[PDB]
């Protein structure tokens, strides 16, 4: 009796009707602010367990980060991969960035991942286009590809590395990309010589030119001081006035 | 049965059989249940979507106290310029929420006298081991440490306690290699 | 643990002139000594020779470098080009942007003197 | 209740992770000869044929494509076009927010004051080999003028043929009135 | 070898009859004596490829 | 004295690459006992690091000699399955004597420039 040819039309079936939405009004990081004072604490105790390494800490939104020198990798991440606490064994993540108004221009930047706990953590070096970074590979064997990586993008150079050579980059790729002096178009294109027969490269040169358009931006301030979100337990305290 | 079927085919919205060829299909068919695929013209994709009645009717969707024209000030909602700023902190600032404490837990002089005591650490007057050595019990065991003298851990936003479904709620039998988590 | 390839040297920084001078010969060999591989497994129109004249060229283009860590950083590279040759990931254009002079002179006027180049607005 | 030692009640195990264990061949619940007979007969494969054979039999879902079209949406976004007013007039006034968000700088726009007093263009092209297609020029566009048709049959021979001007959208516009007012009518609302 | 065994036994299937039960136990006998070089061959696992980057199964041991 | 960590055979908890651990307990004890050794032998007593190693060996041993049932010790150490906590004490253990070389308790080795770890927030720069 029931077949496909008796089927219920749904698209008349009445459909949910709503006078007024109700969406409250709310700010997204009151959602964090437990969390935040759990990784302030979090870390305290790891910068007072390593005062010799540990130069500073950040906070921001469940995102944790800690300030090293690139003598103290090693040890810290010995110290977050192998410690019960802080059980980071995951390697998600390698890069480093460009400041140029530093004296040290480089920032070298893992990020850290455990499944135990269900955290993450990051860590922070510096570097030069000279003073090399220490490799990771000794504990983190996903670390090769990712070191290979920012060496062919920024130029940084991770020290014990057993292959260390561009991933990314042409053969013979003479440059560093993502430095902010390196030009978006770079300084070679390719065409086939009908003469030589082959692929040869040459000076560039356009048909169009770039246009940034960033000279648009904005000349007023557009999103002003931010909101103190520091738990009370870490702000220094105000003396009574007598 | 169970919340995620079996289900017959005059169910499902697909074209079908008709007549003896059904009767010949639920015979020769592995699961008769089973569907050709092929969607019923009648329904899909009808009325087409660039004669839809309900574009007419149409009208951008808004929520209440945001479409509000009254008491409705823009920055009361303005999420945006209220970011939570980064921290930093740096061994100077650690080692004054040691020797001293904080705006919960204060430990300071007051008057002139507790501000230069700010200052001496604000520049390099004591230092971060020294203010660790410095510190009693009940600091470390409530403020670096927890009370029981236990190392806090990484701290979890949303944390999941996992639970295993096992026999008939799997999705898939005893016998495999995989396993179902709610 | 993922290998290490086939002639893959770890990234070491020397402390030293005196050792990274014993380094770059031992470079400067192997190129010599792999030169006929690099005419081998590219097609080349000249001769061994004269990958050897742009080998001593591109040696002698830093020899006055002073500076360690740049030395070390010149050294890594020079290496992994060596890596890049021999293991035939190159092709041929990869490899003969090191030899421009070989191909034929491009066209009659090269600019050499003040006059030509304001004649061509290169000046 | 409990307090933890570098961990927690979320990190210990479920109730019960720890799998049973392998079983042999005793504690096997099918005699050897009935698995026997299935290694030796190809059960399953005989199984997975069949399922394949029920597929010979049943409607195919290919459609010519010159003769018969696939689905097209208001949606859709094809070819581009310069539209007119029911005045005839043309509806660009060279505002430029177009030649700046397309995220491939494809547009190239020059305008200056017409004879008439107004602000219009001499000069708008697209570059069809830079566009991506994301439709973000019939967004910013406030009068409705540039837009991207349901066309998709406008291959060429040639890469010249691909630099559209302004008058190759124009009139490309003028042909395609009818369409643009069906897409229009049935996406504004939600535009 | 199992080549000429398989077209040695063409004489057989062609003279079967003219050889009723005598030359049935001869070639039994011959069948019988290659199925022995033939589980030569199986146990010893000739024909099985090896591989040589064994995965580790050691055990892991610490000296305290 | 040697001890057994990880079961690389045998039957398969699991995990892949673990397997079952005949004898956990014993291996437990010797191996936090080995780590407070380590740690009261070689570290400051002052030191946070020991502190909290020591704390938690003790009350993880605790744990493990009152309890009998790996499933209850599983219950209270919040750390996986049990051959996973003995996995967590072997490297807790390497990285006790590795830290006995180092020495993180020590004073900043190198202290960070002033322009080093500024991220467009001084308010006058853009
Ligand atoms: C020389 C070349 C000549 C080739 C042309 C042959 C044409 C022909 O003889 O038509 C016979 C004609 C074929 O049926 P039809 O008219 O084309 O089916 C249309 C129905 O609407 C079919 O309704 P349906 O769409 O739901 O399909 C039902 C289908 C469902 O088929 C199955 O599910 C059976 C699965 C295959 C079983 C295989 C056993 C062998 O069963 C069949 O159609 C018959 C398959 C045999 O009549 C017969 O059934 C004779 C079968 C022999
Ligand atoms: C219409 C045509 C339909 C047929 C199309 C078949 C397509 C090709 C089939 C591919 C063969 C399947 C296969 O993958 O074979 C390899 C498989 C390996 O299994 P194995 O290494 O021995 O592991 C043992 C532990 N289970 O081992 C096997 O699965 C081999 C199974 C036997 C192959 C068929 C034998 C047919 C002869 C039947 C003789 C029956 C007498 C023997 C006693 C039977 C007792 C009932
Ligand atoms: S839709 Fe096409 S033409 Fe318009 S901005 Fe995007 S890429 Fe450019
Ligand atoms: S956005 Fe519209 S009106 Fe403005 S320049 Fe582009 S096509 Fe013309």
């Amino acid at each position: 009796a029931p077949s496909w040819e008796n089927i219920k039309d749904i698209r008349l079936d009445p459909k949910v009707h709503v006078d007024e939405v109700y969406e409250p009004i709310v700010n997204p990081a009151d959602r964090y602010l437990q969390h935040v004072s759990d990784l302030h604490q979090y870390a305290k105790y790891i910068m007072a367990a390593l005062p010799k390494y540990i130069q500073g800490f950040s906070v921001w939104k469940d995102e944790l980060t800690l300030h090293v020198a690139p003598s103290a990798v090693i040890p810290v991440t010995t110290f977050l991969r192998d410690n019960t606490s802080t059980q980071y064994k995951s390697i998600i993540d390698i890069t480093a960035v460009d400041y140029p108004s530093r004296e040290n221009r480089f920032e070298v930047v893992y990020n850290f991942l455990s499944v135990r706990h269900n955290s993450r953590i990051r860590l922070k070096t510096y570097a030069t286009e000279v003073t090399p970074v220490p490799s990771i590979t000794c504990l983190y064997e996903g670390a090769n590809w990712f070191e290979r990586e920012a060496y062919d993008m920024y130029g940084v150079f991770f020290e014990g590395h057993p292959d260390l050579r561009r991933i990314m980059t042409d053969y013979g790729f003479e440059g560093h990309p993502l430095r902010k002096d390196f030009p978006l178009t770079g300084y070679t294109e390719v065409r086939w010589d009908e003469e030589k027969r082959r692929v040869v490269y040459e000076p560039l040169e356009l048909t169009q030119a770039f246009r940034n358009f960033s000279a648009g931006s904005t000349a007023w301030e557009p999103v002003g001081p931010g909101r103190d979100d520091r738990p009370d337990s870490f702000k220094l305290p105000t003396p009574k006035p007598e | 049965m169970l919340p995620g079927g079996p289900v017959p085919v005059f169910k499902k919205y697909t074209v079908g059989s008709k007549g003896i060829w059904e009767k010949l299909r639920v015979l020769l068919a592995i699961a008769p249940n089973r569907s050709t695929g092929n969607p019923i013209v009648p329904l899909y994709r009808v009325p087409t979507p660039g004669s839809r009645p309900e574009a007419n009717v149409y009208q951008d969707p808004s929520s209440y106290p945001t479409n509000d024209i009254a008491e409705n000030p823009y920055w009361k909602r303005d999420h945006r310029r209220a970011y939570p700023q980064t921290a930093f902190f740096d061994q100077k600032t650690v080692t004054g929420l040691l020797e001293l404490g904080s705006e919960a837990t204060p430990r300071i002089a007051d008057g002139e006298a507790g501000t230069k005591a700010l200052a001496n650490i604000a520049n390099g007057g004591v230092s971060f081991t020294q203010a660790l050595g410095k510190s009693s019990k009940d600091v470390i065991y409530g403020e670096v440490l927890t009370v029981n003298g236990l190392p806090p851990v990484a701290p979890t936003l949303a944390p999941k306690q996992w639970k295993i479904i096992e026999g008939e709620a799997a999705i898939y039998p005893k016998g495999y290699p995989c396993r179902t988590f709610h | 643990a993922i290998i290490a390839t086939a002639f893959a040297e770890t990234v070491k920084f020397s402390g030293s002139k005196q050792e990274l001078q014993k380094r770059t010969l031992a470079l400067y060999r192997q190129f010599l000594r792999g030169a006929p591989t690099f005419a081998d497994l590219y097609e080349v129109q000249f001769s061994i020779p004269t990958i050897r004249t742009k080998i001593r060229q591109e040696f002698e283009r830093h020899r006055f470098v002073d500076d360690l860590s740049i030395q070390n950083v010149l050294y890594a590279k020079g290496h992994m080009e060596y890596q890049e040759c021999i293991n035939f990931w190159k092709q041929q254009a990869q490899f003969l942007k090191y030899f421009p002079e070989e191909d034929d002179i491009q066209g009659r006027h090269q600019p050499s003197n003040f006059v030509d180049k304001f004649l061509k607005n290169r000046a | 209740i409990n307090i933890y030692a570098g961990g927690s009640a979320a990190a210990a195990p479920p109730a019960g992770f720890r799998i049973h264990r392998p079983a042999t061949w005793e504690e096997s619940e099918e005699g050897a000869l009935s698995k026997a007979t299935k290694y030796f007969l190809l059960a399953e494969m005989f199984r997975g044929l069949y399922v394949v054979l029920e597929q010979f039999f049943r409607a195919p879902y290919t459609i010519y494509y010159p003769f018969e079209k696939g689905p097209v949406s208001p949606r859709f976004r094809g070819e581009h076009a310069l539209r007119r007013y029911p005045s005839g007039e043309e509806r660009c006034i060279a505002c430029k927010l177009c030649e700046a968000i397309c995220p491939a700088l494809a547009i190239t726009i020059d305008a200056e004051e017409r004879i008439d007093g107004s602000r219009r263009t001499t000069k708008y092209d697209i570059d069809m080999t830079k566009c991506i297609y994301c439709g973000y020029c019939q967004e910013s566009c406030p009068v409705d003028a540039i837009v991207e048709t349901p066309n998709v049959e406008y291959a060429t021979e040639t890469r010249e043929e691909l630099l559209y001007n302004k008058e190759k959208l124009l009139a490309n516009g003028d042909k395609w009135e009818l369409e643009l007012q069906y897409a229009l009518d049935a996406d504004a609302p939600y535009r | 070898p199992f080549d000429l065994e398989i077209s040695t036994l063409l004489p057989y299937v062609m003279s079967i009859y003219l050889v009723s039960n005598y030359g049935f136990t001869i070639v039994l006998l011959f069948l019988l004596i290659l199925i022995i070089g033939f589980v030569y061959e199986i146990n010893t696992n000739a024909l099985k490829i090896n591989k040589h980057n064994k995965p580790n199964t050691d055990s892991l041991i610490y000296k305290l | 004295q040697s001890v057994l960590v990880q079961m690389r055979e045998g039957t398969p908890i699991g995990l892949t690459g673990i397997y079952q651990h005949p004898n956990p307990r014993p291996a437990l004890i010797a191996l936090y006992e080995a780590t407070l050794k380590e740690l009261q032998d070689k570290h400051p007593k002052d030191s946070v690091y020991r502190q909290s190693i020591e704390n938690l060996t003790a009350h993880r041993k605790q744990i493990v000699e009152d309890n009998e049932v790996s499933e209850v010790i599983e219950n209270k150490i919040g750390a996986g399955l049990i051959e996973e906590v003995v996995i967590q004490a072997h490297e807790e253990l390497e990285l006790a004597k590795k830290m006995s070389e180092w020495k993180p308790w020590e004073e900043l080795e190198e202290k960070p420039l002033e322009d080093q770890w500024v991220y467009f927030n001084k308010k006058g720069v853009e």
